[PDB]
Parts: C-alpha cells; structure tokens; sequence
C-alpha cells in the first residue's frame, strides 16, 4: 500500500490550480494564427525566384 | 561560380567514396538469414543457443547455482516427490546450468541468431523481415503454474501465446519453427502412474494414436500417443488459417543431446525453396 | 487502504466538475466564421535514396539544411537536401535503432535502439574521425526518443514507464520521472526549453517541469495508445498521434479537449504528427500508404501526399517552413514543397 | 473480293502487338517497385517483339497484299536481316529465362551471388550480339544465295523477292535458333516440375489435418511456343531436303502463325499481381 500512498498526494496538488475559459483561449489562438499566416511559405506559395529547392 | 566548381568537387569525392561503400555492404546484407528466438519463461531458449555456438566463473556460477538449489530443497528425498506441486528450477555441465547475439556459419552460409531480449509485445513489429522465427515450448511442464498469476496453467499459458503470434498483423508472412524440448523429462514423467495426463486434460481420454505414426522403436506405447497429443493441439491451430503463406515445421529434441544435425539449415533451405516456388504465379 | 483508495475517487468528480463549468463553447462554434483553406497539392522537388532497410527515426538541423536518418541496416547517414550529397555515414554497433536527434550547434548526434542504451556520435572531430563520445548505459527497457536541450544536456524516453534527464559530462541520470503506467513513446520540448510533454501507451498525455521533476496537468480520452505528439508553435497547445485514426488538440491554460480530428473512411493507425510555421495545418502519416494533411481551424481535409510505397513512420518540418520530408518503411526520403 | 475482309484482320493483329508491348516496356520504367534483376529478361524480351511487330509485319503484310515490291532488292534483303535477326533473339530469351528459374530454385543459397546486375546486363548483351551476328553476317555477305535457274531469276528480278535458301544456311540457322534451346528448356521445366512434385510430397506429410496449378502453368508455358514454333521449323528442314514436297504457300503461311507469339509472349509473361495492378494504375 506504500505505492498507493504517493500517488493519493499527487493528485492533490494538479487540483488546486487556476483555470480560464475556453472561449479566451480560443480567441487568443485565432489572433496567433491570423498574426502570423503572413509568414507561411506552406500556405501561401512563394515566387521561383526565391525557391531554394526550385 | 569558381566558388562552386572547388566546392562540388568535393561534394563529388564524399558522394563517390561513400556510395561506392554502400554497394559493397549491400552484398553482405542480401547474403545473410536472421533468426528470432520466442517463447515462454523457463524453456530452454540458452540451452538451444548453447548447442548451437559449441559448433572458471561459470564454475563458481553453478556451485552458486547448486547452493540456491540445496535451499531450496531445504524449504520445500520425500521433498523432491512434491517437487510438481511448488515452482522449482530444474559440454554436459554448460547446459545443466542457467539481446544476445550470436552469428554461426554453416557450409559456407552466414546465419545470424539474436535472443528475444513484458507482456506489452509493441517490438515485434520491428522484425517484420526475418526469414522465420523459433518458437520453444516445454513438452513436460503440464503439471505446473507460472508464478506470477497461480491460476493459470504453465502449459496452457503457452498455447495462448502461439495463438498471439499467429494471428499477428505484422507476421502475416513469416514462418514458424517448433521445437518440443525437454522430450526426457516426459519419458520419465509418464512411466510413473502418479500425475496423470488425463487429470489436466479431459480430451486425452477420447484420444486415440494416429495411423500415421513413427514411434522409435525403444519407445513404450503410452508414451506415443501421450507425445503425439502435444503436437496435434500446436497444429490445429496454425492449420486454422494462414492461406498458404504460413507453415509451422514441428520437431521433437532434447536439449541434452545434439539431435540438432543441421536440421535447422535444412528447415530454411526448404522454407526459401517453397517462397520462391510460390513467388512465382503458380507453381 | 479502502480510505485511501476512496478519497482518489474523491478528487476525481472534483476536476470532472470543474473542467465542465469551464466550458463556454466549442471551438468550432467560434471558428465557424473563417473561410476555407481549400485545396492545396504539393509535388515532389527531391528523392533521397541510399538506404538498405526501412527508416523509423528523421530530424531536420537548425539551418534547415542538413538532415539525418536512422535505419535498420545499422547505418547512420547524414544528407544535403540541397544538392542530394551524403556528408557521413556512421556505423552502429547494435542493428536495431528506434530514434535520432539532431544537435542545435550541428556537432553531435544521438542514436538508441533495444539495445537500451543512448549513444552520442562527434562530428566536428579533430583528425576529422567520427566516434562515440559517451555511452549512456545506465537504463532499462528500450529507448523510445532522444531530444536535446543543449551541447550538454539530453532527455530520453523508454518502455520502463519513467523518463530522465542525463548529463553528457558524467554520464549520469540528474533526475528522472515516474507516474506511467505503459510505454513512452514519444515527446517534444517546447521552445523556452522549460517544460515537455510525453505521451504513454496508457492512453493519458503528461506535462512534466524539467527543473522541478514532477508531473503538473495529466489529460485523458484517447482510448488507445498515444503514438506521436507535437508541439503548436505559439507555445500553450499540443496535438497527440493516435492508434484510432483521431489526432486530438490540448489547450495547458483551458485543460479541455477543443477539437477532434477523424474521417469515416479511414480505420489506419497514427505514426506522426506534426504542425506548421503559422500553426494552421495539422500534417499527419498514415498506415494506409499516404499522408493526410488536416486543417486545424476547420478538421477539413485540404490535400494528400501519397508519394510513397509503404508505411510511413516519421514526418518532419523546417524551422523557417520551407519544405516537408517524410520517410517511409521502403527506405525513400521524399522532400515536397 | 475476299482480299479486303482478310485485310481488315490483318491490321487489328499488327496493331494489338505493338499496343500490348508498350505498355509492358513503359511500367518497368514509370514504377520503381517493378525493377528488378528477373524484369531485364522481360523487357529486352518486350523491346524485341515490339520491334519485330513495328518493322517486319507491317512490310510483309503489305508486300503479301500489294504482291508487289517497291522498295527495291537492298530493303528487300534489309527486311530479311532484320525478319531473321528478331526471330532469333525472342527464342533465345525465353531458354535465359528457363535458367534462371532453374538456377533459383534448385539453389536458393547461391542465387543470390550467382546472379548480378553487371552479369545480367553481359549476358542480355551476349545474346544479342549472338543473335545479330547470324543474320547480317551471312546476308549481307551474299553468301545466303544458293545456285539455281528460279535463284538467279529471282535475283535478277527487281520488283519480286522470295525467301530462298541453300541447305547449309537453313540447317545452321534452324539449329541455332530453334532445336538448340529446346532440350534445354524441356529439361529445365521437367527438373522444376520433379522438384514441385517432391516439395508438394513433402508439405503433404506433415499436416495430417485439413498438382494441377503447377502441371497446368508448366504445361501452357510449355506448349504455346512450342505449338507456335514447331511446325514452321519443321516444314523449314523439310523444305531443303525434297524442294516438290512442299509449296510457298503453305510456307508462308505457318510463317505468319509463327509471328503470332511475339503477341501471344506479353499476356502470357508478366501476370504477376503486382504487374496488373501497376497496368491498372495507368
Ligand atoms: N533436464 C533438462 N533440463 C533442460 C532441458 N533444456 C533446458 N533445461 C534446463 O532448463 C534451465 C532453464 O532454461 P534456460 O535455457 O536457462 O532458460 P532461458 O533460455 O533463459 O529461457 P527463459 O527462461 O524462457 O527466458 C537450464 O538451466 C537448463 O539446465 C532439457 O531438455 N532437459
Ligand atoms: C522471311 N521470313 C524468314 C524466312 C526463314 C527464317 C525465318 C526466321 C528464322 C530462320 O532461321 C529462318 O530460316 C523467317 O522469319
């Protein structure tokens, strides 16, 4: 029962932690992505001319 | 572009010395069968691998050996009658005492042997291009439970894991090599009335010896059919299916003795011989 | 012991409770507005062959440039992409190696197998000789993935359930972590270098602490083994391989599921994952022959990459996100853009 | 007018040689998974019967329903040469073919070191130089002409040629061409088929519970060029021995039945699944 006894108090301490709403993160993760499409060779095809593997 | 012209050069020695090292190696790599040991706990797997590489410490090791079989003796003449009941650990000396990888030739072939090395099984997926894989039972161990959980046959434990491997996604085209050891403890087992076969296995009693048997001469009635059960349940179950991608070829040895007379090397000249007769469209 | 036991169950409706009032809306609610990628196809610009066996383990350099790749032959064989030139070729002493690393400075690589000990290699050698430098012994069960922090520090993950933290100049665990219950299979670093996540064959996803060694948020729901996992560039999310054919996105500061991805004609397992230099595609192997690439916005597909003849069991993007390599099982490397 | 249906025939026969022949030729190249050291065989095999049904029956067919010849006595002669050097190459083939069936599997050890790229490309090249060197060497040398009133007739004329041949010359190029390679693939195939039969024994033992495949490939592998091929050759010695035995017709004839296995050769080779599916995919 040693084994069991550690993990109990682990469990305690993942629970006291702070928590946001989903609705903020999502907006933040939508500002990210339309902030930084700019710079994606991926999404957007880059000229010939500055193709390093053309 | 002079920049280049030193700069490529080199590129051109590196790529040249090295892809001229590669098409040597590849030689060596296409001209080497590997073979993969399996089994269950307490089978024979180094004994086998023994016989094989004879083609101080270890003193010391089997006098400590021989001091942990006292004790346990100790715990358990009268003793050694009960020895069924409880968990005990059974050139002539090597294999009397208890990944490893050995690589042997024979008639100038290279052959390469590497150990098994966890119930999880997550890196058999890795040797999917071995030309067959060995698979070791013990013939004599009906009457015993695996440690860890009592409640479970030692025999039977071990079927569960032919079936396992069998029915394996990965080793859908890989053959299987039976080798049914510990053949002299079974002799001896089923000449003494006591520990009958019949008590385990209800089956045994409808069983009848098959009409095409080859007994050794030497060897008493009963203890045919008795071996001969053991074979036929293995077999029922990879004739299950397969579809002509899958042969099991089993065998009957003693790890004591070198019945091995290069039936190993035969098994795979056969095993190559049929994948190449069958890679044709029929044949 | 059934007090104990009692008061984990305890805990548990607790975080149940309180994840569910932190629910405001699904992510494709609010997402619903943007428009769609549509259909993006990519062509094949360089093939990289050489190899003698199939390829498991692949990781690009800090330049962008020069990439490695483990296979089991037992060669380790670093290429040019730009020119299709081989720069080494390192022989192994074990023929079975699961994963490799690439160093941020470019002077060391990593290997490991089932022979349960991670190997270090030089290249920028004196006398121009490649040769082990360190041989990390101390360890059980087969290695999973290496990762290295800096010229003096790595992280590995094997099948004893536990992952640890070496140290190149003694040769010796500085910490190690316990809580799995299965297989590691795989983690990725984030970009400060301070925090990393692994994911077990016990369906359940962990967020470690490198300097104080102890678990902080573990996820749930995958309901299979985990296979892969990836990192998202902003630095607060993280997607996870699947045996199911379902990659699922996790949000640290949210600690919700926010999206699943999966297709009803599909029934394959997961291999690797992986994201982009704006964190808007999902790119993902398959067992089935090709590669997927998902929109991680919308779960809508926008192309395939069925380049290759065999499974594929490694993908791996650029830093600056110029171009995509993936390896396969018939021992080809295949570079799109 | 029962030129003009046998006509028609004619044209879709010469046109489902050389459709069949491409597409073998290019999937070796488009797939990678397709290459293999066997497939060399396969394709010289393939580019030598795409190019007998490009040059040889097209003219001959033409030449068969103009009975008249333009071109004049030097193309006449060329497509001869080139009728007799596509002829030899095809057979000799299928005999490299039966070998290294042979060779694989009644050593599976040493197939593997017995046999490489560099002595495959040698051996694909021995036997076409061996191939050319008895068609050009002996028609263009003139020696190929025998002595006879019809010979020197046939000669002279410029807007009619006919196949005449003196007995050395037929002997010799029937010989190497078509009885040589015979014994050997019979012999080859028996062996194989003694071997099948001693694996299937074998395999049969040992599973208490629970060959027409093999006789029945060997035998259609065995007998559609042997049917095709025999007749021609025959009638060809035959011919040489007694000249009012046989006619041109009939000659001309059985030539033309003999021309079918260069079509015959791709449905019958190659029907491996992988093969169909890498057709199917293009
Ligand atoms: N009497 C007898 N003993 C045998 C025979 N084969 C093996 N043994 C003994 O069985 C013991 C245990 O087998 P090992 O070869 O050590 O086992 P292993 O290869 O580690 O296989 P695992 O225990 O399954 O991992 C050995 O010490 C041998 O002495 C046999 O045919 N007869
Ligand atoms: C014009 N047609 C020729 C005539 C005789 C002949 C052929 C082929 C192979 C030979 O060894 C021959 O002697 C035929 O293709």
């Amino acid at each position: 029962i040693a084994q069991a006894r550690k993990l109990v108090e682990q469990l305690k301490m993942e629970a006291n932690i702070d928590r946001i709403k989903v609705s903020k993160a999502a907006a933040d993760l939508m500002a990210y992505c339309e902030a930084h499409a700019k710079e994606d060779p991926l999404l957007t095809p880059v000229p010939a001319s500055e193709n390093p593997f053309r | 572009t002079e920049d280049q012209r030193n700069e490529e050069k080199a590129q051109r020695e590196a790529n040249k010395k090295i892809e001229k090292q590669l098409q040597k190696d590849k030689q060596v790599y296409r001209a080497t069968h590997r073979l993969l040991l399996l089994g269950a706990g307490e089978s024979g797997k180094s004994t086998i691998v023994k016989q094989m590489r004879i083609l101080a410490t270890k003193v010391q090791d089997i006098k400590n050996n021989l001091k942990e079989a006292i004790e346990t003796i100790v715990a358990a003449r009268a003793c050694y009658e009960r020895s069924n009941e409880y968990q005990l650990i059974d050139d002539q000396d090597l294999l009397r005492c208890r990944i490893f990888e050995t690589k042997f030739q024979v008639d100038k072939v290279n052959f390469h042997m590497f150990d098994v090395g966890d119930e999880r099984r997550k890196w058999i997926q890795c040797f999917n291009d071995v030309t067959a894989i060995i698979f070791v039972v013990a013939s004599s161990s009906y009457n015993m439970v695996i440690r860890e959980d009592n409640q479970t046959n030692r025999l039977q434990e071990a079927l569960n894991l032919f079936k396992s491997i069998w029915n394996n996604r990965w080793l859908r085209t890989i053959s299987v090599i039976l080798f049914l050891n510990k053949q002299d403890l079974l002799a001896e087992k089923v000449l003494a009335g006591k520990s009958k076969i019949e008590d385990y296995f209800p089956e045994f009693a409808r069983y009848t010896t098959p009409e095409d048997a080859t007994p050794e001469p030497g060897e008493d009635p009963r203890v045919t059919r008795a071996k001969y059960f053991i074979r036929d349940e293995f077999l029922r179950i990879s004739t299950a299916s397969g579809d002509g991608r899958h042969y099991c070829y089993p065998h009957f040895t003693c790890a004591v003795d070198t019945e091995n007379i290069r039936r190993v090397f035969n098994d795979c000249r056969d095993i190559i011989q049929r994948m190449h007769l069958r890679q044709y469209e029929l044949l | 012991l059934d007090q104990l036991r009692q008061e984990a169950e305890q805990l548990k409706n607790q975080i149940r409770d309180a994840r569910k009032a932190c629910a405001d809306a699904t992510l494709s609610q609010i997402t619903n507005n943007i428009d769609p990628v549509g259909r993006i196809q990519m062509r094949t610009r360089r093939t990289l062959r050489g190899h003698l066996a199939k390829i498991y383990a692949m990781h690009w350099g800090t330049d962008s440039r020069l990439l490695v790749s483990a296979s089991q032959d037992g060669k380790l064989i670093i290429w040019d992409s730009y020119t299709t030139n081989k720069v080494h070729a390192i022989p192994l002493r074990s023929s079975w190696v699961m994963t490799c690393a690439y160093a941020p400075s470019g002077n060391y690589v990593a290997c490991g197998g089932l022979d349960n000990i991670c190997s270090i290699y030089n290249l920028k050698t004196r006398e121009g000789n490649v040769r082990v430098s360190r041989e990390l012994a101390g360890h059980t069960g087969y290695l999973s993935c290496c990762r290295f922090l800096d010229d003096n520090q790595i992280v590995t993950s094997s099948g004893d359930t536990t992952c640890a933290l070496w140290d190149i100049e003694t040769g010796q665990q500085t910490t190690t972590f316990t809580g799995h219950t299965g297989d590691v299979m795989s983690l990725s670093l984030a970009p400060d270098t301070r925090l990393f996540v692994s994911g077990a064959c016990d369906a359940s996803a962990k967020l470690w602490d490198v300097r104080e060694g102890m678990c902080r948020q573990t996820f749930t729901g995958h309901e299979s083994d985990i296979n892969a996992i990836c990192f998202f560039p902003n630095g607060n999310a993280f997607a996870t391989g699947s045996d199911d054919a379902t990659c699922r996105l996790f949000d640290l500061r949210a600690d919700q599921e926010l999206m699943t991805y999966s297709h009803d004609n599909i029934i394959c397992g997961i291999t690797s994952v992986s994201f982009s230099k704006s964190g808007r595609l999902l790119l993902a192997g398959y067992d089935d022959f090709n590669c997927n690439v998902w929109d991680a916005l919308k779960a809508d597909r926008a192309g395939v990459l069925a380049g290759h003849d065999n499974r594929v069991s490694c993908l791996g993007v650029t830093d600056d996100g110029m171009a995509v390599a993936t390896g396969s099982w018939d021992s080809f490397l295949k570079i799109w853009n | 007018v029962w030129v003009v249906g046998m006509g028609i025939v004619m044209s879709l026969i010469v046109l489902a040689i050389v459709f069949g022949n491409v597409l073998v030729i290019t999937a070796i190249a488009k797939f990678e998974r397709l290459q293999t050291v066997t497939n060399y065989f396969i394709t010289s095999l393939a580019c030598a019967d795409l190019v007998m049904g490009l040059a040889v029956v097209p003219f001959g067919a033409a030449h068969i329903l103009t009975k008249t010849w333009t071109f004049g006595n030097f193309w006449c002669e060329f497509w001869t040469s080139i009728d007799v050097l596509c002829v030899t190459a095809s057979i000799e083939t299928l005999c490299v073919i039966a070998v290294d069936r042979y060779f694989a599997i009644t050593s599976p050890f040493k197939y593997q070191s017995l046999l490489t790229k560099n002595k495959a490309r040698v051996i694909i090249l021995m036997v076409w130089i061996v191939s050319g060197l008895t068609s050009f060497l002996p028609i263009q040398m003139h020696w190929y002409r025998a002595t006879h009133q019809e010979a020197i007739n046939c000669y002279a004329e410029e807007t009619c040629c006919d196949f005449f041949t003196n007995q050395a010359y037929a002997i010799a190029s029937s010989i190497v061409s078509f009885y040589v390679p015979l014994v050997i693939m019979v012999f080859v195939y028996s062996r194989v088929f003694q071997e099948a039969k001693r694996q299937l024994q074998k395999i049969d033992k040992s599973e208490g519970r629970f060959e027409h495949k093999a006789l029945k490939t060997l035998g259609i592998i065995m007998g559609t060029f042997t049917l095709c091929w025999l007749p021609f050759f025959i009638v060809n010695i035959v011919h040489v021995i007694q000249d009012n035995l046989i006619r041109k017709e009939v000659y001309i004839l059985l030539n033309w039945i003999g021309y079918v296995n260069s079509g015959f050769n791709p449905l019958i080779y190659c029907r491996s699944p992988d093969f169909r599916i890498a057709f199917q995919e293009l």
